[PDB]
């Protein structure tokens, strides 16, 4: 459509007039506020700038490189269907160029050399929201909105995604999430009674929204809710508030869930721009599906106590598999949802015959009553650590019982193991009434 | 009627607990002459339940628990599941402790554990009123021990091996630790005027020449080295009943509390002399440096500064205009709470033996605006009096000058 046509400013510009080696010596001005939606912005940018840099690399030195003469890749790439690349003339100058497909690939030039694609130009996300944000700009100065931002600091099963659901007003609010299975879960909630009333444009994933802004669907909405809001970059909050023209903007945010990552090479988002600036902040310390003993890990990994109002106290167990064949429906059915940390082991289990099984990291946001949680892979295991974010998301999922089988120890072992010595008498100062 | 405690996470050194105990009801009736009794305490984290030791007056784990509820204490984040556990039946016995204490005859406490138990046991203990015998047989009694003692007579007994049952080794260290704590026990039931003063080596001509004047004036002194536990040390004796005036000459501390040194006192600093309502004489003693060591540690930001190195261990930073006005906002803020007399004393000249006429932290500038800077933030105190002095802090007259200063605020 005319989507590519919205992104002409990137079509054919030479590769260099996006590359910035730099980007470290940056100084912002104006309030937070604004130092952070600059700061995002320039994320952006950097982001971008390390994509084209690495496909110019890569012709004059995943990563696939296609040979326009004979049609036929030098280098294959692992995806397909690339949004752009970097081109090399015949004169080898490189640009950039915004890719059209057909029945044999890549439609190209006559004057093109040879094309390359990675996985950074899989999708054309950084340029598209690049396009967006800078039309928002009156010469580098981003607009903030006067609206109330209220942040709900919370944890797992204390009703982040329930108050949501509770107190918003479909007809007239937006809920913006981080990723799409957040988004199609909220959608399937709030459905979930028998009539749609959550569709694709009061419930959108942040990038969706960024990405098509004006393009359509609604622009006003009285109040604006972002689940799992501590997930972004703050600039990227204080966009979404204005950008969607709320008077008023609830953040439902997780100190302990995945936080906003850099992952640009000594790029600059220092202590004080990662805080968010909001006019209130409310904190959610009950959590009202996790026992008692997941409570108490709970209480060692975030700030101040957290209670819960269910009556279950002990509900984790594991177990060490000695044969990994071992663990096949037939010889062992795993009650409940069955979940693995990675996606390989979920393709195992799959394939042994296990029904509906998912990671924890496509089930975040979930409840179920019972998990069995499974690790086939005796090698190292990086998402399984004490403190990662993905063992804290598989110990809260369950309102009944969860067990752990694995091939290997683990730290999720010993955490398990700790739990399970826990004094019951301790257990039961977290309890509150409802 | 006396009594003292013994306690101890009875699943996992039930026997242990238990020879203590019996080694010190054993020595607590040798060693008088006359009744005390004892009674065993577990405070044991895990599910396993001890319903007994011997024939020993008994309070299980859960009944610890019991008397606590969840506070700010142990809100916080911890290391692991069991550090957490360990933190709130820490905070429970200070809880079961204090209950005991103030409905009851407690003659002393005592206990033992590795750096887990220690660290259980350290906390409830020091929580206690100076002078109660504090005992506690630790596997970590040699190492770092200032997080476990901070600013208490605590005694840590070296266990010398592991704490894992009774053999030749412990059979000896634990009785001659009990036998320690039934003498201070049996000696404890069978039996002027004093000042706090802050102190730096900078600024030790001043404190030197003030504790003679106040010992010829008659007073009892306390002189505190301002190395952060310094302040702190001084206010908890002040909390305690034992000290009656305060002459804060070295505030130094406030220095590495602002700009973040290491000998930096805590966002409580002074509170406990305001809440005593005692009289204090306040200054800005060394209020030029902060401390760092060795200048390899010196933080990245601050190592264009102008560092002075007094050892290989201790290199201290001058500190800038701008930071004394944050410094005097501390103070400030603090003073202008007072329901209390309160002089603050300025010595014009310099604040340390580094700032003075010819001297390597010599900056008139910055102790000008340091002292315009008090006075403007405590013009409306009704309860403070800002005395701005022709003087060096190192002066004589000065040192006199405070003293004169402490006596029309306590008469005597
Ligand atoms: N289908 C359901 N039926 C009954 N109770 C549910 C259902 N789904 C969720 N809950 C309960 O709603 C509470 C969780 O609210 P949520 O907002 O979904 O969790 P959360 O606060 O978002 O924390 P996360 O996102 O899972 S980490 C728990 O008490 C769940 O037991
Ligand atoms: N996972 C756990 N949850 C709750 N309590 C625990 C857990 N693990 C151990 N404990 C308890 O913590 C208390 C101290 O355990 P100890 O083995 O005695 O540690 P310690 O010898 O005092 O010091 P260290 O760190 O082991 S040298 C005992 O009551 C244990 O039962
Ligand atoms: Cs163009
Ligand atoms: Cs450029
Ligand atoms: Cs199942
Ligand atoms: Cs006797
Ligand atoms: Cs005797
Ligand atoms: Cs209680
Ligand atoms: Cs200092
Ligand atoms: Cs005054
Ligand atoms: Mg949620
Ligand atoms: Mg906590």
């Amino acid at each position: 459509s005319e989507e590519i046509e919205s992104l002409e400013q990137f079509h054919m510009a030479t590769a260099s007039s996006l590359i910035h080696k730099q980007m470290c010596s940056i100084v912002y001005t104006g309030p937070l506020k604004v130092q952070q939606m600059k700061n995002f912005i320039d994320s952006l940018v950097a982001s971008l700038s390390a994509a084209v840099s690495n496909l110019v690399k890569i012709l004059k030195d995943k990563f696939g490189v296609l040979d326009v003469a004979s049609k036929r890749w030098l280098v294959k790439p692992s995806a397909k269907n690339h949004a752009w690349g970097v081109v090399e003339t015949h004169a080898r100058k490189y640009h950039v160029a915004l890719l059209e497909h057909d029945e044999f690939g890549i439609i190209t030039c006559d004057n093109w050399r040879r094309v390359a694609v990675s996985s950074e130009s899989v999708v054309y996300s950084d340029m598209a929201k690049l396009r967006t944000l800078r039309r928002l700009l009156k010469d580098g100065e981003p607009h903030v909105s006067s609206a109330k931002v209220v942040l709900v600091d919370g944890v797992p099963g204390c009703g982040k995604t329930k108050e949501i659901l509770s107190r918003v007003n479909f007809e007239e609010d937006l809920i913006l999430v981080p990723g799409r299975q957040a988004a199609e879960m909220i959608r399937r909630r709030a459905n979930a009674s028998g009539i749609i009333v959550a569709t694709k444009d009061n419930v959108r994933t942040v990038d969706s929204f960024l990405m098509n802004y004006g393009k359509g669907a609604r622009c006003q909405f009285k109040r604006l809710f972002i689940d799992e809001g501590l997930m972004l970059h703050t600039g990227c909050v204080n966009f979404l508030v204005e950008m969607s023209l709320c008077d008023i903007a609830y953040v439902y945010g997780d100190t302990q869930q995945i936080p906003y990552i850099n992952r640009v090479t000594g790029f600059p988002y220092p202590a004080h721009f990662a805080k968010l600036e909001v006019d209130e902040v409310e904190t959610r310390r009950t959590t009202l599906r996790c026992p008692a003993d997941v409570t108490h890990f709970l209480n060692q990994r975030y700030e101040g106590h957290v209670m819960c109002t269910s009556s279950e106290k002990k509900s984790v167990s594991q177990e060490m598999v000695s044969g990994a064949a071992s663990i096949n429906p037939v010889s062992k059915p795993l009650k409940g949802k069955i979940l693995t940390f990675t996606q390989s082991d979920k393709e195992a289990l799959l394939s042994r015959g296990y029904a509906d099984v998912h990671t924890v990291h496509e089930v975040q946001g979930e409840t179920y009553a019972d998990v069995s949680l499974v690790r086939l892979t005796p090698t190292p295991v990086s998402i399984i650590a004490r403190d990662s974010p993905h063992v804290l998301v598989s110990l809260s999922r369950h309102t009944k019982s969860l067990k752990y089988y694995t091939v290997v120890m683990d730290p999720l072992v010993s955490i398990i193991r700790d739990l399970e010595r826990v004094s019951s008498y301790l257990l039961d100062m977290y309890k509150v009434d409802a | 009627s006396p009594r003292v405690f013994c306690i101890g996470t009875a699943d996992t050194k039930f026997d242990e607990l238990r020879f203590l105990s019996e080694h010190v009801r054993s020595s607590l009736n040798s060693f008088s002459n006359k009744k005390v009794g004892v009674t065993v305490v577990d405070v044991s984290t895990s599910w396993k339940e001890t319903n007994s030791c011997a024939d020993f007056d008994f309070v299980p784990s859960k009944d610890v628990l019991s008397c606590h509820t969840l506070g700010e204490e142990t809100m916080g984040t911890f290391a692991d599941i069991r550090g957490l556990a360990i933190a709130i039946m820490s905070k429970a016995l200070e809880t079961f402790l204090s209950i005991a204490n103030d409905e009851q005859n407690l003659a002393g406490v005592i206990g033992l554990g590795g750096s887990g138990g220690t660290s259980l046991l350290s906390s409830a203990f020091r929580s206690l009123p100076i002078g109660i015998p504090k005992v506690i047989i630790s596997t970590v009694a040699s190492g770092q021990t200032e997080s476990y003692i901070g600013t208490s007579d605590l005694v840590l007994f070296p266990s010398v091996v592991d704490i894992c049952g009774i053999n030749n080794v412990s059979k000896v260290v634990l009785s001659n630790a009990g036998a320690a704590f039934a003498g201070m026990v049996i000696g404890r039931l069978e039996s002027k005027f004093t000042v706090g003063v802050t102190m730096f080596g900078v600024t030790t001509p001043c404190v030197n020449a003030v504790k003679e004047r106040l010992v010829k004036e008659g007073y009892e002194t306390l002189v505190f080295h301002a190395t952060g536990v310094g302040g702190r040390a001084m206010e908890d004796l002040v909390r305690g009943g034992f000290i009656q005036g305060v002459l804060d000459i070295t505030t130094t501390e406030v220095a590495d509390y602002v700009v973040g040194g290491v000998m930096a006192c805590d966002s409580s600093r002074f509170d406990a002399i305001l809440e005593k309502k005692i009289p204090l004489v306040l200054s800005v003693g060394a209020l030029d440096m902060v401390n760092f060591g060795p200048k390899t540690t010196i933080p990245p930001e601050f190592q264009q500064r102008k560092i002075h190195e007094h050892n290989e261990q201790v290199s201290l930073m001058r500190t800038t205009v701008g930071e004394n006005k944050k410094f005097a906002a501390f103070i400030a803020e603090k003073l202008n709470k007072a329901s209390s007399s309160v002089c603050v004393c300025l010595p014009e000249k310099g604040v340390s033996a580094l700032d003075a006429p010819g001297k390597d932290f010599y900056d008139p500038e910055a102790t000008s605006c340091l002292t315009r800077e008090l006075q403007m933030l405590l013009e409306n105190n009704e309860r403070c009096q800002v005395k701005v002095l022709p003087y060096h802090i190192n002066d004589a007259e000065f040192a006199n000058a405070l003293v004169d200063s402490f006596l029309e605020i306590s008469p005597k």
